[PDB]
RNA sequence: GGAUGAACCGAACGCCGGGUUAAGGCGCCCGAUGCCGACGCUCAUCAGACCCCAGAAAAGGUGUUGGUUGAUAUAGACAGCA
RNA sequence: CAUAGCGACGUCGCUUUUUGAUCCUUCGAUGUCGGCUCUUCCUAUCAUUGUGAAGCAGAAUUCACCAAGCGUUGGAUUGUU
RNA sequence: AGCUACCAUCUGUGGGAUUAUGACUGAACGCCUCUAAGUCAGAAUCCCGCCCAGGCGGAACGAUACGGCAGCGCCGCGGAGCCUCGGUUGGCCUCGGAUAGCCGGUCCCCCGCCGGGGUCCGGUGCGGAGUGCCCUUCGUCCUGGGAAACGGGGCGCGGCCGGAGAGGCGGCCGCCCCCUCGCCCGUCACGCACCGCACGUUCGUGGGGAACCUGGCGCUAAACCAUUCGUAGACGACCUGCU
């Protein structure tokens, strides 16, 4: 069964504009510019009005599998809007039983070094994705603050940090040490 | 039974008269066959299954094609049938949109063969009827109930791929 | 035909283009294929890589030197693919096989000439848009071909010079259209003749 | 002054998969890629022109190296514009993939 | 059936063409990866195996049993008279691989270097490069040479210098010099071309290329052993004494 | 993205099939593949027709779906499809192709001579414009 | 013809020309679909591809496509949050 | 506590590394056990590289997956397998 | 001396896509979700490098045969001719690319007067179209009207530039000599008009091999055997040396 037409409309706030070059979405907000293309999905994108800036995603004659792509595109567009308007701040808490985790935020927050993870002499060097800034929270003793515009890049850096401190050859249920994402939040809280 | 473009047949037959009933009752059936000979054969098969009749034991008194009474009108067809799958017999109800009843039956045959590997000899069509748009239950058919239907032809595949076989310009599929 | 048939391999499917070429060389026709790294193969990249690795595994166990000569260059791969569709163990097949030339990128003998494109082998029309495909250049690069970067750089230079040539030709065509505008009182007599018989809408 | 004959290619003999009828041959007329377009070329004289080592007599000219095997196209073949030709002598197999002229001699138009 | 016990294979499959080397010198087959960042430097040199001896030194390896101790290590003496660079080859990258673009030979080729071009130096007229060297004097020839240099500058990717040894400095019978292409690395193409041009007809002492206490790679052709059996060629196991048709063979 | 749609009253051009080279109006939509098709003024009686042999145009009529021949014919004649279509570039390109195909040998000869002279004059003007544009020298 | 095969499918044979076919085929090998073939299903990181025949079972899949039966629902379903 | 790890009652397969059944080839001969030597291959993986699970606290162990690159030995007895 | 031993000593290497698996975003299924689309990490596996050999595969360069009549190379399309191998029967001298979009032109911003951007105007069953474009061969003689006359022809010379991935190619100046001829529509007659007949019509001065004459410009060498070596070796082959 091919559904004749499946569409969903995403509203754009007044402080941010979106420009389309075919299926390449250019989103320029106050926090910066995010650009992402969708050439791998054969859908129709159009801007509706000059008043409220409605964006519609259209797919004509789609089977069950490709109909799921419309809302995926809509969610990605909303994530880009949220990033360029409010931004993405991920809070990760480092937990430990005996050995405290020493975290060094190197130049511009692009490099993170972990010293005493489980007391081993190795040093973990994790480089953040470009455009993502990592920092140590000034309000908490063990908290890492990751800030950036693109949700995928920020969460990818967070996943790299989380997987970097991985216990090996031990019962991970008992040995719960490592750095783990506490919450996924925003910047500027607006 | 092979296929083609099927045709409706109003087949009327009866038993041979006997010195027990001089006027055996007549029976009328609608049979969709590529030709009238296959229509007669399927009529004999169906009357043998339902009543206690044989082709030799009886006769066929009428066999004519049933033309569509409104082939210029789009209409919804509801079809009841049974078929023998690889693991038994099941009953189905399917819906189609076509101008002709016979074309709708042919569409049903092709669809059953495509979806369930059902060969034509295994399928017993038991009821064909035009239905209103309100009585349709299959969403693939119901979605065509639009007084303002509108859709483009998104990605048109080039069909004249060999005239020319060699060319300088890459084809355009946007129209 | 009598001339050399130049085919651009970009966006073309392997099997279809190979079959068309093999049918062409059998007819006593000279065929040259350029930019063989632009050939697409249906199916996702991992499956085709597994296929080529399975091809790599097939070797003469006693003496791999005599074994199947796995060619790694994309043009050589396409050449072997065409050889699979020909009676290459006969004189007729070899004579046909000598009429085919394959190259990675576009050589200077052919970069200054126009390139044909076969509709029956294009990925855009012979493949459903929702499917996945594999580039011959990337597949060759990860299996043992060694000259992907230099090929890309030379294609970049060729694209630069071709863009210059295209801008020159656009200037020439603009000047030609301007010239058509300048003279029409001395042209309209023949213009009406041409427009009468279909030419020059 | 002009080419004055259509270009055709000796594609091969009429044949099965494991049988070869050499008494008749299949030709590919350039630009004719459909069966319905083969009507114009049916019955037309077709010639195979080649050179050899010894001089042969030439009608209306001095002897030269040119030799001709005459024939004529009988009927259409296949659906892709293939045609069949019966020659006075069976075509040598070295001519496969070479030029065959369609002489337009029996004009019906 | 399976062999009753497993055992590692005799010999290596990475040296299967166990044949006499087609060359007596020993070619490089891979020069170090070039970067423009480094200064201009040669990547290879030629030497002659003079002999072997042993030395006494003190080791400065902490954590070792021999730390701050005296050791005796065998060393090999390689006499290396300075090379004489006599030409420049420029290579260009192709999808078919590296190929020789243009070659320029310097004037006044050394007499020992000219001996390489002749199988029979005794019967030669010594005419090698006689007409070539005349193009280093005429203005048209120098214009041709400058045009070749500019072509190498604007087209070639890697350049190599032809250098020859000095038999007259060595106690060997052979007076025939050894020619070799040596890659010039560490800079832009123009810089290395000019640097090679400033070293034509000059001597490159071995210190300018290799330094103290650095580790290098040695390329050469091993000692010939003639025709050898499997016992010495592959170090296979000798068959027992009771074997009839021979014990220095491979049984299966 | 899309400017042309399949809808009731949309005028479509027949590419191939029995009715090739004719203008028709879509009446109703059938099973994503066929459509009720009517040319009342282009001599195309009402019949089913696959979408694959259709090439859509920019003329859209305004009649209810599944209406009879009368209303469709009136909607065709009012705001005449024939005259407006004949002025389009598409129809005149088709006409030019048809008359080029039916051109005889004498017409080919005349066209060859006319194109010879026209191209020579155009090339002379091009050379004049090149030499007029070649006298440029400014810091 | 089934690549190939004593038995399978067709069909049995003097030597040839023309025509038409069987079984089987018509991307190239290799003659024929270079039909603007029709309808639908199917993505496989061991896909699938034709009697005999040359490779598979039970049991599963919230992959997808149909179909049967039942149930809830503006007297507000279902799913989420409390 | 069915399913960490096992699996009675039943039941479906795979292998030709066992032993059976047959006699299709070989009876104008294909040298028949075992050992030594040597090469390659398979994976239903003993260890090693990387993982998942446990009645995995650590250690040690078990179960399972990607996996056949590398290795799987020295001896007393017996002609032995 | 030589050979030789974990019976002495030295040396043994880098990268990519990734499996399993663990994750991110994220629907399908207003929740979830490593998966559907798109992403990340990832290994004794795989591939490549290093290493070993080097194609009926290529590159660049060197020197290319005498002191006697003696061989050779290039330049002339120079000539007269031979032998042999046959194919073919106008050319197109080039954007990149996308296909749920393209292509052209133009007014403003920014990079060396040309390009990249932002507007605006057009075309899109592609007509600035390969279903396409260019040229097009009967030739001459009167003979007018138009096109042109800032025009073409030079195997005419000299100079310059661009092209290196296989440049084997292309473009531009200066001088000199021609005709005002060739392009269209007209006038005027002529040519073997070979009496119906085929291989005619081109690439083409085609490719290759010997040979003669005709002129000019230039060159005067290696290889192998033998011998010697022993870094080599069954013999070959290999590394050498020889007023
Ligand atoms: C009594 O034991 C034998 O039969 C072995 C032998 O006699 C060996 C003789 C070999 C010579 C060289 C003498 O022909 C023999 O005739 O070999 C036969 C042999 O003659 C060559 C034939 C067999 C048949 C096929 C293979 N050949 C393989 C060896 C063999 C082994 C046997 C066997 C028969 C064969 C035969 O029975 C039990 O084990
Ligand atoms: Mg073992
Ligand atoms: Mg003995
Ligand atoms: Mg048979
Ligand atoms: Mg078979
Ligand atoms: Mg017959
Ligand atoms: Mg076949
Ligand atoms: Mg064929
Ligand atoms: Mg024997
Ligand atoms: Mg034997
Ligand atoms: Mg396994
Ligand atoms: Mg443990
Ligand atoms: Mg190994
Ligand atoms: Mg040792
Ligand atoms: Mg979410
Ligand atoms: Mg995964
Ligand atoms: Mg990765």
């Amino acid at each position: 069964m091919k559904t004749i037409l499946s569409n969903q409309t995403v509203d754009i706030p007044e402080n941010v504009d979106i420009t389309l070059k075919g299926r390449t979405v250019i989103v320029k907000g106050p926090r910066g510019t995010l650009r992402r293309d969708f050439n791998h999905i054969n859908v129709e994108l159009s801007l509706l009005g000059k008043k409220k800036k409605r964006l519609r995603v259209d797919k004509w004659w789609g089977n069950r599998k490709e109909l799921a792509t419309v809302r995926t595109i809509c969610s990605h567009v909303q994530n880009m809007i949220k990033g360029v308007t409010l931004g993405f701040r991920y809070k990760m808490r480092s937990v430990y039983a005996h050995f405290p985790i020493n975290v060094v935020i190197q130049e511009n927050g692009s490099l993170v070094e972990i010293r005493n993870f489980l007391g081993e002499k190795y040093i973990r060097r994790v480089r953040m994705r470009p455009g993502v800034a990592c920092s140590v929270s000034q309000a908490q003793k063990d908290e890492l603050i990751l800030e950036g515009n693109d949700i995928e890049l920020v969460s990818n850096s967070a996943a790299l940090i989380q997987q970097a401190t991985t216990v090996k050859n031990k019962d991970i249920r008992k040995f719960l040490d490592g750095i783990y994402v506490s919450e996924k939040g925003t910047v500027q809280q607006a | 039974k092979a296929s083609g473009t099927l045709r409706e047949y109003k087949v009327v037959g009866r038993c041979l008269p006997t010195p027990k009933c001089h006027t055996p009752p007549l029976y009328r059936m609608r049979i969709f066959a590529p030709n009238h000979v296959v229509a007669k054969s399927r009529f004999w098969y169906f009357v043998s299954q339902l009543k206690k009749m044989k082709k030799s034991s009886g006769e066929i008194v009428y066999c004519g094609q049933v033309f569509e009474k409104s082939p210029l009108r789009v209409k919804n067809f509801g079809i009841w049938l049974r078929y023998d799958s690889r693991s038994g017999t099941h009953n189905m109800y399917r819906e189609y949109r076509d101008l002709t009843t016979a074309g709708a039956v042919t569409q049903c045959y092709r669809d059953m063969g495509a979806r369930h590997r059902a060969r034509a000899h295994s399928i017993q069509i038991m009821k064909v009827e035009e239905i209103a748009a309100s009585k349709c239950r299959r969403p693939a058919v119901k979605q065509f109930h639009d007084s303002k239907i509108k859709f483009p032809l998104p990605h048109r595949v080039l069909r004249r791929q060999h005239k020319p076989r060699f060319t300088t310009k890459r084809p355009n599929t946007f129209f | 035909e009598v001339q050399v048939l130049v085919l651009d391999g970009r966006g073309h499917l392997l099997g279809r283009l190979a079959a068309i070429v093999a049918k062409q060389v059998l007819l006593g026709r000279k065929v040259v294929v350029v930019r063989c790294e632009g050939i697409n193969i249906s199916g996702n990249f991992y499956r085709n890589k597994l296929k080529y690795l399975a091809f790599l595994r097939k070797r003469m166990n006693t003496n791999p030197s005599r074994g199947p000569y796995h060619f790694r260059a994309p043009s050589r791969i396409f050449w072997r693919t065409v050889r699979g569709m020909l009676p290459h163990k006969t004189k007729r097949g070899q004579a046909a096989l000598d009429r085919l030339k394959v190259f990675d990128g576009i050589p200077p003998p052919y970069d200054k000439k126009k390139r044909m494109v076969v509709p029956a082998a294009l990925k855009v029309v012979r493949l459903k848009p929702t499917r996945k495909f594999a580039y011959l250049g990337r597949l060759a690069h990860e299996v043992g071909w060694k000259y992907q970067a230099v090929t890309a750089t030379l294609e970049e230079k060729r694209k630069e010079k071709a863009k210059i040539h295209y801008r020159k030709k656009k200037q020439l065509m603009r000047l030609r259209k301007q010239a058509e505008k300048n003279v029409e009182k001395k042209i309209d007599k023949y213009t009406e003749v041409l427009k009468t018989h279909g030419l020059l809408v | 002054s002009g080419r004055l004959w259509s270009k055709a290619i000796f594609a091969g003999y009429k044949r099965g998969l494991r049988n070869q009828r050499e008494h008749t041959a299949l030709l590919k007329i350039e630009g004719v890629y459909a069966r319905d377009e083969t009507e114009f070329y049916l019955g037309k004289r077709c010639a195979y022109v080649y050179k050899a080592k010894n001089n042969t007599v030439t009608p209306g000219g001095k002897p030269n190296k040119t030799r001709v095997i005459w024939g004529k196209v009988t009927r259409a073949h296949g659906n892709s514009g293939m045609v069949r030709a019966k020659f006075r002598s069976n075509l040598p197999a070295k001519a496969i993939g070479h030029r065959i002229r369609v002489m337009l001699y029996p004009s019906r138009i | 059936s399976h062999r009753k016990f497993s055992a590692p294979r005799h010999g290596s499959l990475g040296f299967l063409p166990r044949k006499r080397s087609s060359r007596h010198r020993g070619k490089v087959k891979s020069f170090p990866k070039d970067d423009p960042s480094k200064p201009v430097h040669l990547t290879a040199f030629l030497g002659y195996k003079a002999g072997m001896t042993h030395i006494v030194r003190e080791v400065d390896r902490p954590g070792s049993k021999v730390n701050k101790k005296e050791v005796v290590e065998a060393v090999t003496i390689v006499e290396t008279p300075p090379m004489v660079v006599v030409g420049i080859v420029g290579y260009v990258e192709t999808p078919r691989g590296l190929r020789t673009f243009k070659t320029v030979f310097a004037e006044h080729i050394s007499d020992e270097c000219k001996r390489r071009f002749y199988k029979n130096w005794h019967k030669s007229k010594k005419k090698a490069f006689t007409k070539y060297c005349k193009k280093w004097q005429d203005e048209d020839g120098k214009k041709q040479l400058e045009k070749d240099f500019s072509s190498m500058k604007k087209y070639c990717q890697v350049i190599r210098v032809i250098a020859h040894t000095q038999m007259r400095l060595l106690p060997l019978r052979q007076k025939k010099a050894h020619l070799m292409e040596i890659q010039v690395n560490g800079g832009t193409v123009a810089e290395k071309l000019d640097w090679a041009r400033e070293r034509l007809e000059q001597q490159v002492p071995v210190n300018q290329v290799f330094g103290q206490d650095e580790m290098i790679d040695v390329i050469g052709v091993t000692k010939g052993k003639g025709y050898k059996g499997v016992t010495s060629r592959w170090h296979t196991k000798k068959l027992p004494r009771k074997t009839h048709r021979g014990l220095r063979k491979v049984a299966c | 993205v899309f400017r042309r749609f399949v809808e009731v009253g949309r005028v479509a051009y027949v590419s191939f099939g029995p009715h090739a080279g004719k203008l028709v109006a879509i009446v109703d939509v059938i099973d994503q593949n066929r459509a009720l098709v009517d040319g009342p003024c282009t001599q195309v009686r009402r019949q089913a027709m696959p979408f694959k042999c259709m090439q859509l145009t920019d003329f859209i009529l305004k009649f209810p779906h599944s209406a009879h021949q009368k209303y469709v014919r009136q909607a065709w004649q009012k705001a005449d499809i024939n005259t407006k279509w004949a002025a389009t570039r598409w129809a005149k390109k088709i006409e030019a192709r048809e008359r080029k195909a039916k051109m005889t040998d004498f017409d080919r000869f005349k066209v060859m001579k006319a194109k010879k002279m026209r191209n020579r004059i155009i090339k002379n003007e091009v050379k004049k414009l090149q030499k007029a544009a070649l006298l440029k020298a400014s810091p």
